[PDB]
């Protein structure tokens, strides 16, 4: 009845906003403080805010209904039409998007295969490329339940249609921004992560993607807030909490040190305290213990 | 949005000949591409297509070996060669920009002409059509130019250098085995010749003869 | 490898009608697509995947068919709707047009204006009796032209070059000539050269014995 | 105190032997009744058998470090040398793998970067393809911790090497049977599944692959345990259990109605009792709920054609 | 994995030819390829290469424009495809087994000799080496046979049809503009010869003028 | 767009001796390999990775070096040694390979044995003087012959093709002759070919008046 964390080393864990494995953990007082995501967002109560799915494979993997048109103009488009990966239809609500949709300014790079139903079935892939940043050259709006993703300079005239499934690969001129969750007008979406005492930063666990150039590669690394096993255990335990905060100690476990004092807030996040300028990392072998609740205003103590 | 060709001339039996359908006004290096050609008379007929890695290129079952299809995408061009060439394989020849989903060739060039041939060009031995009228009762005069006896294809017959258009007629050439012939009509009315008369412009190309017919009525 | 056959290869109506043409099929297929060859003119897209319509055709048309026999008919004609009409099957195999049939204006008939040539000063240098036929403005395409040797039929050295439909007036032309040497055109001094048509059982003749 | 199941529909779970979310579910008499399988398993005490991972990202992934040589083959195959996903090194023990690693003979189509560090890298993709089942003159080997991966008639002349991880795209000529682990001694395994009571067929989540062939593709069903939320559930919470079974009911979630009756045994995985004589699918819409302890052999309430 | 060639021989200049390298022996659909060419004297230098699928394919910077690399995995042979051939361009080419990792040319092929020409061939004025030798002391006599004026390489010369190796010569030929020289050495005791009389034997495959040279010690 | 040098040129050595073989490079480069072309005979693979040793090599040869010069080295020497030496760089760029240089076998020297042959019958009917001049088995390369044309030097018409290196015996040869017609034939009956080598200040001479 009192709340608990997953014995898991953070080097064991998957990640919120692109599928793969945890690799660094970090502070940062340099980049910006005040992150809007909407992936990977849980309530310690047990409630999912923003476009937050259960499984880990749901990420950024989006179902549609693929149909095409010769008119534009652009190039060799495609139009889809979002669905819910369950099955079941979709009907515009209160998060801006179908659950597990990217949420990251950029140009992807999908993989999309036809909708498997029973075996013996027929299957055809294709290469994709959709744009989702904050260019309104095509009217790019999921809120409908519209996108238009590109045809690639790819192979194979018969291309995919029916129902299908889009999974990311990549990653092009990335910027870590909303995109354009609707056409210019507003949605409703989950706050930003504030507010933060003096002297205050976040905790952040940091993965890497593969950035795209010319004829090369180079990796690019992308933030969340808790890793998705916190995710898949709070939205299923559904403690009771009691005040604002909650203190943790991360705690060695090959001999029982100490190496920092984050207190777990409320709202889905890690906050701590450090004074330096540059970025700071830690090991990822440790071990979190839960310890007491405490008001929010709780003076910390300044690690080095 | 706009094609051309170059390539198209005389080649001899077994010869070989490299067509160049050159594109512009879109992004040439995204589509796939296909020839297709016509012969003087029947239908149309597909010789193949290439896509745009020049991974996978499909050929017509026949006629394979005698045909090598490439393009580039750097100076934005596409190359058909034929190799040992025969004579029946003379025809128009297309570049199609085909489509991803739906395949329908869409866009088409305008046209290439391969003829095979042994002897050169000629001239034209152009003549007059002496009006062989005699106690009739024809008020009006439908007369004009013959032109027989040149080499190849085509020929420009008008009258007046493009700047007359009443009632004329240009009926198209026709081989047996030696030349091409082509004959030309007009109208006039009897108040009109030999009052004013009338020139037969004629105009060989690749010969470069470029000729004119200022005609009279015979006395005999 | 399937092969097309386009029925009827020529027919012809007047505005106002409507037409169907057939384009069948000798294996099972799935889609057909139609395109339209002006004389001069590199053809064009018109109808895809049997029953849709292409960029910038006005919609009299009408594509349907299913399994195994596909159609196209206007609703009513025009003088716009003169040309070739190809079908192409994208099914299986290496891709095959038909046939191909024609379409082409329906016009009251009419009789022709005939013509002739004597071989000229220049044609009398050359060498040969360069002997011409000329037509005009009739209707419809059956029709003959026999050159009347002294009333013998001559089916030697007879070239002939027919032309197409105008468009202001939509009937057809004709011509021909006669490749031939003095050996005859001193043999005598007279020939012909007699106009058959359906507009009756006379045939309207120009004969010179000059 | 008391054990408990997550409230998820499970057709919103992950999977256990590929990384693909379940699409059906269903019993079958008919296919063999007895696997062994490897990946996908735990006890509802708390420990893990086989080399069954902890993430969901883990399944079918091996690390490894990369080195050429050219006397035979030829194929201008490769050679791997196995370390754990996390960085730490590799030394052989109770388990016949490292963790996360493929249990189904057949062959692969595996995809392999270049191990991330830092920052402004630079990496290089390719794609390999290696065999598992019983073929020989390409020993394999990853008891020890050596692979023999080929590599494709495709993009190339610019290999990989250093540190690589070998994510799986596709499959050939499927075959559900283990491979071989060892180059043909003998491993340290998990038992078989069982035992079963007359009366008895095991509960399968069911996914689909993809399975290459001649110039096509075509879906292929793939079975497991467990998903693998449950594996994360336990392997976390580390209950105590007091006989062997524990008796649950599938329960809609409209209604409020039932489907069947399922002995969850303690060895981890979900009985039932069907005679039926083709296979049988359910909706997959519903929660499971605990609801008792109880012996092994407690009668079941036979939910039929 | 043993290759060959085929297609060396003679071409005119501003001509086109197509080099046939097949393999044998192993996956030839799996491994890249690329060629290499050596002009007689003159270090090697690097043509190009080209993967299985024809994907990409690597020409050095220069003379791109007359080269034209392919294959075919079904009848599993390569083609290199010269055309508008100069007259600088005759060397011999090598189709080499390209590796995947460390790049590594490793197997290679036989050879294939190119040469451009003008003149058709001719069969050598064969002549003897008479020795003017006169009142000096060599005991041996090193003598042979002179073979000038033949096109193009090679020759076999050789004595008693390969079954004498006691001491012979054979000097590399060497053109100036018009045709190929070449001569012939041995040494012999003054017990052999002319006791035993020595053959010499000249080989032109080409013209297939298979000739001899029977030699006797001139009077004069 | 790298180019290689290769030095020195031509170099020889004595078995039981270690030599060292030079490629330098005009930018940096990462790796090198190096081919052996024995004459008549396709080039093999002998070193890659500048350090490494191909299928079938002896365990003599030595490669290393690194940055932008990178060398070739064996310990000792042997007969079966002596072949052209190619590097070749796979680095970045169209690759290249270098100039190449020769290591042959080093012998004490030795006397050319002169040989004259004046045209024969064939030769003499033939329309043109015919001459030629052979040596046989010295050492080393560098040396020259001269036709003493009456105690001048004729350096028009001289036609010479020497050998490689025997491996019986490891000592070179030549030859030569003379393109001209008889014009000067009758003009003389005396010739010479005057051989001079660093055997010593003294050419040895085979002069011939018949």
């Amino acid at each position: 009845r009192m709340v608990d964390l997953p014995v898991i080393q953070p080097r064991l864990c998957t990640h919120a906003r692109w599928p793969a494995p945890v690799y660094g953990l970090l502070v940062d007082p340099s980049l910006p403080s005040n992150p809007q995501w909407q992936n990977g967002r849980v309530h310690v109560d047990g409630t999912l805010l923003g476009t937050t799915p259960i499984s880990g494979s749901w990420v950024s993997c989006f179902a549609a209904e693929a149909a095409y048109e010769f008119q534009s103009g652009t190039g060799e488009v495609a139009t889809f039409t979002l669905i819910e990966q369950d099955g079941s239809a979709y009907v515009p609500g209160d998060r801006a998007a179908p659950l597990g949709y990217p949420d990251f300014s950029g140009q992807l790079e999908i993989e999309v295969q036809t909708e498997t139903t029973k075996t013996g079935d027929k299957l055809k892939v294709t290469t994709f490329e959709m744009i989702l940043g904050p260019t309104t050259n095509a009217d790019q709006a999921p809120y409908q339940g519209r996108v238009f993703a590109s045809v690639t300079a790819a192979a194979s005239l018969d291309l995919v249609d029916g129902r299908v499934r889009a999974v990311p690969r990549s990653i092009y001129g990335f910027q870590d921004t909303i995109p354009e969750y609707n056409d210019g007008l507003l949605v409703p979406l989950a706050p930003p992560i504030g507010p933060f005492l003096p002297g205050e930063v976040l905790l952040r666990f940091r993965t890497y993607m593969r950035q795209i150039d010319t004829a090369d590669a180079a990796a690019e690394a992308i933030d969340c807030a808790l890793p998705q096993e916190f995710v898949s255990w709070f939205a299923s335990n559904a403690f009771t909490v009691q005040s604002e905060a909650l203190l943790l100690r991360y705690r060695n476990t090959l001999t029982g040190q100490l190496l920092f004092e984050c207190k777990l807030y409320n709202e889905g996040y890690i906050a701590l305290s450090y004074s330096g300028s540059g970025p700071l990392t830690f090991p990822t072998d440790g071990i979190f213990e839960v310890v007491s609740w405490v008001p929010r205003l709780y003076q910390l103590a300044s690690v080095g | 949005v706009k094609l051309l060709e170059s390539g198209g001339g005389l080649v001899q039996p077994g010869g070989s000949l490299k067509l160049s359908c050159a594109a512009s006004g879109f992004d040439f290096s995204r589509y796939w591409m296909s020839w297709v050609r016509q012969a003087p008379g029947k239908g149309l007929e597909w010789i193949g297509q290439i896509n745009p890695h020049s991974s996978t290129i499909n050929y017509t079952p026949s006629l394979r070996d005698k045909f090598i299809i490439s393009r580039d995408n750097a100076k934005n061009t596409l190359y058909l060669q034929m190799t040992k060439v025969r004579s029946e394989d003379t025809a128009l020849y297309y570049c199609a920009r085909l489509l991803r989903y739906f395949y329908a060739l869409d866009y088409w060039g305008q046209g290439a002409s391969v003829t095979v041939s042994s002897a050169k060009t000629t001239p034209p031995s152009v003549y007059p059509l002496a009006p062989g009228r005699a106690a009739a009762a024809a008020s009006m005069v439908t007369l004009g130019c013959l032109v027989k006896g040149y080499f190849p294809e085509p020929v420009t017959v008008t009258w007046n250098s493009g700047s007359l258009a009443a009632g004329v007629h240009t009926f198209p050439a026709v081989l047996q085995a030696a030349l091409y012939t082509l004959s030309s009509s007009v109208t006039v009315p009897s108040s009109s010749w030999p009052s004013e008369t009338v020139t037969c412009n004629v105009a060989h190309p690749a010969s470069s003869t470029k000729v004119d017919k200022k005609i009279v009525p015979r006395a005999a | 490898q399937i092969v097309l056959t386009q029925s009827p290869a020529i027919m012809s109506a007047s505005p106002g009608e409507k037409v169907t043409i057939t384009c069948s099929a000798s294996s099972s297929v799935s889609y057909m697509h139609w395109f339209q060859q002006k004389p001069g003119t590199s053809p064009k897209l018109w109808i895809y995947s049997t029953s849709n319509l292409a960029s910038g055709v006005p919609a009299r048309f009408s594509g349907s068919g299913s399994g195994t026999s596909y159609s196209l008919t206007i609703s009513r004609m025009e003088a716009e709707d003169a040309a070739t009409y190809y079908c192409q099957q994208r099914s299986s195999y290496p891709f095959t047009f038909g046939g191909g049939t024609k379409l082409e204006i329906k016009r009251a008939d009419a009789a022709p204006t005939v013509s002739i040539f004597p071989p000229s000063s220049e044609q009398l240098t050359s060498g040969g009796a360069s002997v011409v036929c000329f037509l005009n403005n009739f209707y419809p395409k059956d029709i003959n032209v026999k050159w009347k040797i002294d009333g013998s039929e001559r089916q030697n050295g007879v070239l002939n070059s027919w032309t197409d439909q105008d468009s202001k007036d939509s009937t057809y032309s004709m011509s021909s000539t006669l490749t031939l040497t003095k050996d005859e055109y001193e043999r005598h001094n007279s020939y012909t050269c007699e106009a058959t048509h359906k507009t009756s059982t006379s045939p309207i003749v120009k004969s010179f014995n000059r």
